[PDB]
RNA sequence: GUUUGACCUCAAAUCAGGUAGGAGUACCCGCUGAACUCAAUAAGCGGAGGAAAAGAAACCAACCGGGAUUGCCUUAGUAACGCGAGUGAAGCGGCAAAAGCUCAAAUUUGAAAUCUGGUACCUCGGUGCCCGAGUUGUAAUUUGGAGAGGG
RNA sequence: GUUCUUUGUAAAGUGCCUUCGAAGAGUCGAGUUGUUUAUGCAGCUCUAAGUGGGUGGUUCCAUCUAAAGCUAA
RNA sequence: AUGGUGAA
């Protein structure tokens, strides 16, 4: 019989791991940029939701490269395509804003 | 077995919270270990998560803006020889089998010769 | 009983023509590791103190030999009979015949490799040569490819 | 059981090669993979850890 | 390459040439012991596409198993038992008989420095991969386990 | 998908050479013999049982006709 | 030239460099598997690590597409079955974490450019030399997101 | 931060013009016999295709490229 | 029932 006695302990451990990753990954926000996505199953299509990573077409339209996007911590989804212009435009605008806001230090 | 063992102390509970931000000395200067990760990020004026956080809730950046080849000896001698032989006539250098052993194209020839001249006038 | 596609080997080139082929191949033995290393050291010493015609050598590696084949770059193909995986060489004579390239079979893979430094070579081929190659090709044809053109028969 | 094979395909000869792969420059260039080793030997000689071939003969005492 | 032709040749197993080869090799395999080392793989294309290489440290085995548990997994376990220090990365069919089936198995030595010194195969030296065939983690083992893709008590504090 | 698997002539030549060198398997031998001694319908019916999918048997039976026709010409 | 060496195979070592047995077994991975539908439960067998396993789709999807694997809530005590005792999920939705990828696959052929072992120096290895493995394929370049040659 | 080295006609990326341009077989599949919570696996005869094949529901459409492998959270 | 124990 499983009992979740460690719920508080598990939360504390997760917070400690997040803080440790923040110390290791201080300059970056720990996570990677992800696109806006529309769910299937019309019961949920009306509601937008996050996604895994941007398509190669979105990255190309954003003005950068897949490898450069990965090094800039941008999620990439090679197996995902674009079928609606609204979502593509939203992703392009999000990528443009992120590129404008980010500042990259030299490799030195 | 524990009975036999009772019949290697290690302290780490306190050391598991005071994590040093070794990833960036610049951040460490303005970092505050007394505050949370999100609180520290807000104090430093840097985003903590690119996605919407779950549930309820710029001098530092100014100090981050400041942070933001030649030919080989044998290659240099070969390029000098080609320049002496033909000067700027890349078309003639292309057919110069004596020196253009690799059959360099008209573009690579000029691309290398311009850099050669940069250090030779 | 062996199928007609098999037993094409074992019936191989005659003694005199085989010896002539071996002698011709010996004239273009690839540079060995020691010779290549010493030549490179000499070139480095000359350059380090104070532009050659394209070399020629026999082709032996199965993969690149077959790569030259089909492209019609193989002037002559020599195949060993005692190769353990027969399937490696069953299709090679057929490919050579289809592409219209002279081919021959020999007995002893080790003897085939002895002329190319390696312990064994399975098959060998030549890309460039001086003028005895045409005579050797004609002899091989008239002695194996045309005299034993009925290899598709028998069992 | 005992019948001959048919050379239906091994009777005509192809003209054009099966593939039209572009010709690489390396085939027309003096073995750059070998110039790499030549320059490695040059570097080793410069470092002095490799003795020139002449000194090998000159030191056969 | 020759592999492009070898694969197609092996595809038509019912062809006369392969039928003769199998019946020729069956007797030689039978005369050999139940488990014996193979100097070279009789199906180089299959082994090469299975990730096997001719470099030092790679070993090809052959083993006979009675016909009539999955035969491939049983053969892999049997070869691993005798070859305690080797890892059974994969195995493949080579010949079948009325009473016995023959499966070739490729072994990789983790102790050999050559295998440990290359990044393409050093992963196999980890202790986690020890006795891979025993747990059915190989291709045959995974298939037998039914690891397909698709359809094919707890009490909280509150 | 953006790739279907075009033969590109190279695979055509390789497979034709393999078919020629390897000859015909007993199934193919029987198929061609029944084509020359029975008919296309009989060949298709035999293939449907010898082989698995009906479409695969139909394609092979259709290909055998061309194999016989071109092979017997030369 | 009846002499010979190669290649292939079969044996031996108080030879040099290496490894498996056994124990523990809560968790994990497979085989086998009993009785008050009980239960793919218990025992038995074999193998491993700090986690194990799985893991980057021949997946779910019928949508205005999602997009590695695994855990929680929900889907849901619903679909479904035995409609009868009892069994019993999965997509979507929210949460914690996210990472990519490598070979077969097309000529390095103007240079097997690859690597194991022995030896002399400075030593989780590097250099020269020698042997051996390698052509029945060792390095770089290509893994479907395609990719290569060139200007 | 500090340094001794930086290199050899060495390596990579990106847009433009052009030419080339592969895919894991006794395997998918099929029939049967045992197991399985009417999916899968196993023994066995057959066992194939590459503008091909696998899964689904509507007059043939949507997605993917299997029969090799590594990978912390 | 499982896994062991011993005997004339």
């Amino acid at each position: 019989v499983k009992v979740h006695f460690d719920q508080a302990g598990k939360k504390v451990s997760r917070r400690n791991a997040r803080a440790t990753r923040a110390a290791k990954i201080a300059p970056r926000p720990l996570d990677l940029l992800r696109p806006v996505v529309r769910a299937p199953t019309v019961k949920y299509n009306r509601k937008v939701r996050a996604g895994r990573g941007f398509t190669l077409a979105e990255v190309k339209a954003a003005g950068l490269t897949a490898a450069y996007a990965r090094t800039i911590g941008i999620a990439v989804d090679h197996r995902r395509q674009n079928r609606n212009q609204e979502i593509f435009d939203a992703n392009v605008q999000r990528l443009k804003e992120y590129q404008s806001k980010i500042i990259v230090f030299p490799r030195n | 077995r524990k009975r036999k063992m009772n019949r290697a102390t290690r302290r780490n509970k306190d050391k598991q919270r005071k994590i040093n931000i070794q990833s960036n000395p610049i951040i460490a200067a303005n970092w505050d270990y007394s505050l949370t990760m999100a609180q520290n990020y807000k104090k430093l004026g840097l985003r903590a998560k690119l996605q919407t956080p779950a549930g309820g809730k710029e001098t530092e950046v100014v100090k981050k803006l400041e942070e933001l080849r030649s030919q080989s000896e044998r290659e240099e001698e070969w390029l000098e020889k080609l320049y002496k032989k033909h000067g700027d006539d890349y078309k003639k250098m292309f057919f110069d089998k004596k020196l253009n052993i690799y059959q360099q194209s008209e573009g690579d020839l000029k691309r290398r010769l311009l850099r050669w001249k940069k250090r030779n006038g | 009983k062996v199928p007609p596609t098999i037993a094409q080997f074992q019936y191989t080139l005659d003694r005199n023509t085989a010896a002539e082929t071996f002698k011709l191949f010996n004239k273009y033995r690839p540079e060995t590791a020691a010779e290549k290393k010493e030549r490179l050291t000499k070139e480095a010493a000359a350059v380090a103190e104070g532009a050659s015609p394209k070399p020629y050598a026999v082709k032996y590696g199965l993969n690149h030999v077959v790569a030259l084949i089909e492209n019609k770059k193989a002037k002559l193909v020599l195949i060993a009979n005692d190769v353990d995986p027969i399937e490696l060489v069953v299709f090679l004579p057929a490919l050579c015949k289809k592409m219209g390239v002279p081919y021959a079979i020999v007995k002893g893979k080790a003897r085939l490799g002895t002329l190319v430094n390696q312990k064994t070579s399975a098959v060998a081929a030549l890309t460039e040569v001086e003028a005895a190659l045409a005579k050797l090709v004609s002899t091989i044809d008239a002695n194996f490819a045309d005299k034993y053109d009925e290899v598709k028969k028998h069992w | 059981p005992y019948e001959p094979l048919i050379d239906w395909f091994t009777r005509h000869e192809e003209v054009m090669p099966l593939t039209a792969v572009p010709e690489p420059k390396r085939r027309f260039v003096p073995s750059k993979n070998e110039a790499k080793r030549v320059m490695k030997i040059v570097r080793a000689i410069r470092e002095g850890r490799i003795i020139p071939p002449k000194k090998l003969k000159e030191m056969k005492e | 390459g020759a592999y492009k032709y070898l694969e197609e040749l092996q595809r038509k197993k019912q062809s006369d040439v392969l039928r003769f080869l199998q019946r020729v090799r069956v007797w030689e395999y039978r005369q050999k012991n139940v488990i014996h080392r193979a100097a070279r793989p009789t199906r180089p294309d299959k082994a090469r596409r299975l990730g096997y290489k001719a470099k030092q440290g790679f070993v090809i085995y052959r083993v006979r198993v009675r016909r009539g548990r999955s035969l491939r997994a049983t053969a892999e376990e049997r070869v691993g038992r005798r070859a305690a220090n080797l890892r059974v990365l994969n195995s493949y069919w080579v010949n079948q008989d009325s009473t016995y089936k023959y499966f070739e198995v490729i072994l990789v030595d983790p102790q050999h420095k050559a295998i440990r010194r290359d990044a393409r195969y050093n992963w196999i030296c980890d202790p986690v991969h020890k006795h891979r065939e025993a747990r059915g983690l190989t291709a045959t083992g995974k298939k037998s386990r039914g690891i397909n893709k698709g359809h094919k008590l707890s009490l909280w504090r509150y | 998908s953006y790739k279907k698997g075009a033969a590109s002539n190279r695979t055509k030549f390789v497979r034709s050479l393999v078919r020629e060198i390897a000859g015909l398997s007993p199934y193919e031998r029987r198929l061609i013999d029944l084509i020359r001694n029975s008919g296309e319908k009989r060949a298709r019916k035999v293939a449907k049982k010898r082989l698995g999918s009906f479409t695969r048997a139909k394609a092979k039976v259709e290909e055998m006709n061309n194999i016989i026709a071109a092979s017997r010409r030369h």
